[PDB]
RNA sequence: GUUAAUGUAGCUUAAUCAAAGCAAGGCACUGAAAAUGCCUAGAUGAGCCUCAGCUCCAUAAACACCA
């Protein structure tokens, strides 16, 4: 029932959700968060993290993506959210990196795309 | 320094078989030339 | 402040034939070939050949080879030039045909009144001329040669001063075309050399540093 | 690389009229009462000499290499659970507390963050079990009994629960 | 807003521009315009020689105009047969050219880049230098 | 007045059939792929020294004209600029036999 | 041998979850670049000590020196 974000819409990506899967890329490191309008990360994986740099191998792999995937959907679980919207790029969606993240994702039980809202 | 760009394939899309050949110029020196013709020498007068 | 003025030139020999191959680089080349021919499309000596290796097995029940072993013999029949001229002979470090594979540079020997000087060739230049002029006349007339060698730059390579007086020594590089030497057993020694031998044969600490604008190769 | 640079710029404090200044970044800057345990004393070298050596003899392995190139391999999730716990859990549990403004209705300006974790279950039949995690959803039903409770402390100690 | 402390706060064009002489100073000398030819007989070669050329000028900031290619010119080779006096034999060749132009250097880079160039020559590689008047 | 042969020639279009196949093992799948690898961090060596020489080379062209400078200005004069004698420089690669 | 400084990967982070971001490489993709995709290598200058201190080594900037 709560207000979205409508708006924008001159501008990328769209601000209206509760929450917004976010997924960043470094030359060496995999970091997906989840925001809130606010920029507050709320929950978080990323792969400098010890916990889950130590258990595997090439944190830039493809391979990475999935795990930090999985994490998140785990500890999203835990946090009782179960829906984010995500906004790649055109070329960030054809990637298989992010596609397999997706995946993972979906696997955890977190559902992309967010509910509607009530009366809008 | 001379083996920098040395190693290289053909980058075409379709094309044809390239085989290894060595052309003589009239020096006494010698080249290598991908050639379709599979004949390991060619010489020019 | 008196300023002695040398000029003074860093003669480079042109890499004549090409290098072997690292082992990296060989199997890499091995690589490149097979997924080369990989992708390859068809051929017309593989069509003649594999069409007609087909269409003779039916005409049996019912040339390529000629060709191959034609450019074998051909090719075996031949003979190449030695890609060692060096180490055949071995000694020689005073004769310009000696390394094929790298570029070498020319040395000189000089003792004189009060000094003992292994020298990479030097200039001396009256102020009214250029130090490109001098090189250029330093370099036709020390050696009794006839030389064509296209320098590069008017701009010069690399520079060392000693001072007792104060002076220069102003190196340049000049790209040696085609050299004619008058006179092969002058008593003037005349040493061509590669990056490693120039660093062994080099006392001094003005021409230690030479090997850091050479071209390691 | 621009979309980035950006985002960098948009969160750095401005002195024109801002989006951020309108729409609550709710109290901005605040000084943090902090009401804790005392943060863990490790020694900084020595943890990353270990750590160090450990990623050597993993990235050694040729098995490892061929589980990453032909995209099979997998991270064995309760380990990774139990090293978070032990880790940087902690900070996530803040704020992920912080968010639901756990701080901001009891304490009211304070700040902790939870050193020791808690684990909490309740019953909800013979062999079920259903975990309280920090902000997850449980149904009455399943709270209808006291929940089991379990954290690490040895005994010279003493505690107090609240719910 | 003209009145405002924030004004022009959104201005750009000045940032992105959407819209030949070599210059001889003598002791700044900035000689420009310059055509590399490289020409040779097998397509691969030349085109990795001129890819190493054009990022090599990416990585030492000297500005690269345009990068193309030339027409091939098509060699038939008419070798001499013994047994016919005056017979005639063919085999057939190609001569491939690609070319880089790059828009400025000085004197003390123009010694470098050459040194580069030439050092890192592959078999069978016809190097020139030359200048931007050219007729296609 | 453009013509480019970067088009693919009409000869090659149905002659296409003669080469389908391609198989590897799990062997020459990952002795190529670790080949690739161990050959990119060769390569990265590679222009790593190169651009290290370079520049070396470039560091020993500022200690030489900058003593040229500062004993005679007149030198600095002359050799900063760039002669005419660079236009048309042309240079042949190595070959594999020698003449 | 003397003074002002230092030694993080090529340039700049952090040193209470943690050695971070960017350059830079390879292969694929189109003619070259570029973008994109799949990949690659990496550091707290070296020796002890207390739980910042003492030297060494080396660079650098000068001076002295040496030729
Ligand atoms: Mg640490």
């Amino acid at each position: 029932v709560a207000r979205k974000e409508r708006g924008w819409g001159t501008v990328w990506p769209s601000r209206e959700f509760w929450h917004r899967l976010r997924v960043i890329r470094t030359q060496h490191h995999i970091e997906a968060l989840v925001e809130h309008r606010n920029g507050q990360v709320v929950v978080s994986a990323s792969t400098r993290e010890w916990a889950i740099k130590k258990h595997l191998y090439s944190t830039r792999n493809v391979v990475a993506c999935e795990s930090v995937g999985r994490v998140l959907a785990e500890r999203c679980l835990e946090a009782g959210i179960n829906f984010m919207v995500y906004h790649p790029t055109p070329w960030e969606a054809a990637s298989d990196s992010i596609k397999r993240l997706q995946h993972a994702m979906t696997e955890g039980g977190v559902v992309l795309r967010e509910p509607r809202r009530i009366y809008e | 320094d001379c083996n920098r760009a040395l190693l290289t394939r053909l980058h075409r899309q379709t094309y044809a078989r390239l085989y290894p050949v060595l052309l003589v110029k009239q020096d006494g020196s010698t080249i290598h030339i991908r050639y379709r013709e599979p004949r390991r020498m060619l010489t020019m007068p | 402040s008196p300023w002695r003025l040398l000029g003074a030139l860093c003669l480079q020999r042109p890499p004549l034939v090409t290098k072997p191959l690292t082992p990296l680089q060989e199997e890499m080349a091995d690589l490149l070939q097979q997924i080369e021919i990989e992708r390859s499309l068809y051929s017309d000596h593989e069509l003649r050949a594999l069409d007609e290796a087909q269409q003779l097995a039916k005409k049996k029940s019912d040339l390529a080879q000629d060709l191959e072993d034609m450019w074998e013999q051909k090719f075996l029949h031949f003979k190449l030039g030695a890609r060692l001229t060096e180490a055949d002979k071995k000694d020689d470090r005073t004769s310009l045909h000696r390394k094929l594979d790298r570029n070498l540079i020319l040395l000189v020997r000089e003792k004189l009144g009060d000094q003992d000087i292994w020298m990479l060739p030097q200039s001396d230049w009256q102020p009214g001329e250029t130090l490109r002029q001098t090189a250029e006349r330093t370099l036709a007339t020390l050696s009794e040669n006839n030389m064509e060698a296209k320098f590069l730059g008017n701009a010069p390579c690399g520079h060392y001063k000693f001072k007792f007086l104060g002076a220069k020594v102003f190196f340049f590089k000049a790209l040696l075309l085609t050299g004619d030497f008058s006179q092969a057993g002058k008593k003037g020694h005349h040493v061509w050399v590669s990056k490693e031998e120039l660093g062994d044969y080099l006392k001094p600490k003005y021409l230690a540093q030479v090997r850091r604008f050479l071209l390691d190769l | 690389r621009y979309r980035r640079r950006a985002e960098q710029e948009a969160r750095k404090p401005h002195w024109w009229r801002t989006y951020r200044e309108h729409f609550g970044e709710e109290s901005g800057p605040k000084d943090r009462v902090d009401i804790g345990l005392p943060p863990p004393k490790v020694s900084r070298t020595q943890q990353l000499l270990e750590r160090k050596q450990a990623l050597r003899e993993l990235r050694a392995n040729v098995e490892e290499e061929r589980a990453a190139r032909l995209q099979t391999a997998r991270i064995p999730l309760e380990a990774v659970r139990a090293e978070w716990e032990r880790t940087c859990g902690p900070y996530h549990k803040q704020r992920l507390a912080e968010y639901c403004g756990l701080y901001r209705d009891l304490f009211h300006g304070a700040t902790f963050v939870p050193r020791v974790p808690l684990h909490v279950a309740y019953a909800v039949g013979e062999d079920d079990l259903m975990p309280v995690y920090h902000g997850n959803e449980v149904t009455p039903t399943e709270a209808a009994q006291a929940p089991e409770v379990t954290y690490e402390a040895d005994e010279g100690s003493l505690w107090t629960l609240l719910l | 807003y003209r009145s405002k402390p924030t004004h022009g706060i959104g201005r750009y064009k000045h940032l992105v521009k959407a819209q030949v002489r070599p210059i001889n100073l003598g002791t700044d000398y900035e000689y420009g315009v310059l055509n590399i030819h490289l020409i040779a007989y097998d397509m691969a070669l030349a085109e990795s020689y001129a890819q190493y050329v054009h990022n090599l000028c990416n990585h030492l900031a000297i500005k690269v105009e345009e990068s193309y290619a030339m027409p091939t010119k098509t060699m038939e080779v008419l070798q001499l047969q013994e047994q016919g006096s005056k017979m005639f034999l063919d085999a057939v060749l190609t001569t491939h050219e690609r070319v880089v132009q790059i828009s400025g250097l000085s004197a003390t880079f123009a010694e470098i880049f050459l040194e580069i160039i030439h050092s890192n020559l592959p078999e069978g590689v016809k190097l020139s230098v030359r200048e931007h008047t050219e007729e296609d | 007045i453009p013509i480019e042969d970067f088009i693919t020639p009409v000869k090659f279009l149905n002659k296409e059939r003669q080469r389908p196949p391609v198989e590897l093992p799990f062997e020459e799948s990952e002795r190529r792929a670790l080949l690739l690898k161990r050959w990119s961090l060769y390569k990265q060596r590679e222009h790593e020294m190169e651009r290290s020489a370079i520049r070396s080379l470039l560091e020993a062209q500022e200690e030489a004209l900058q003593e040229l400078r500062l004993s005679s200005p007149e030198l600095h004069a002359e050799a900063t600029k760039r002669d005419p004698s660079l236009f048309p420089f042309e240079r042949q690669g190595p070959d594999y036999t020698p003449p």
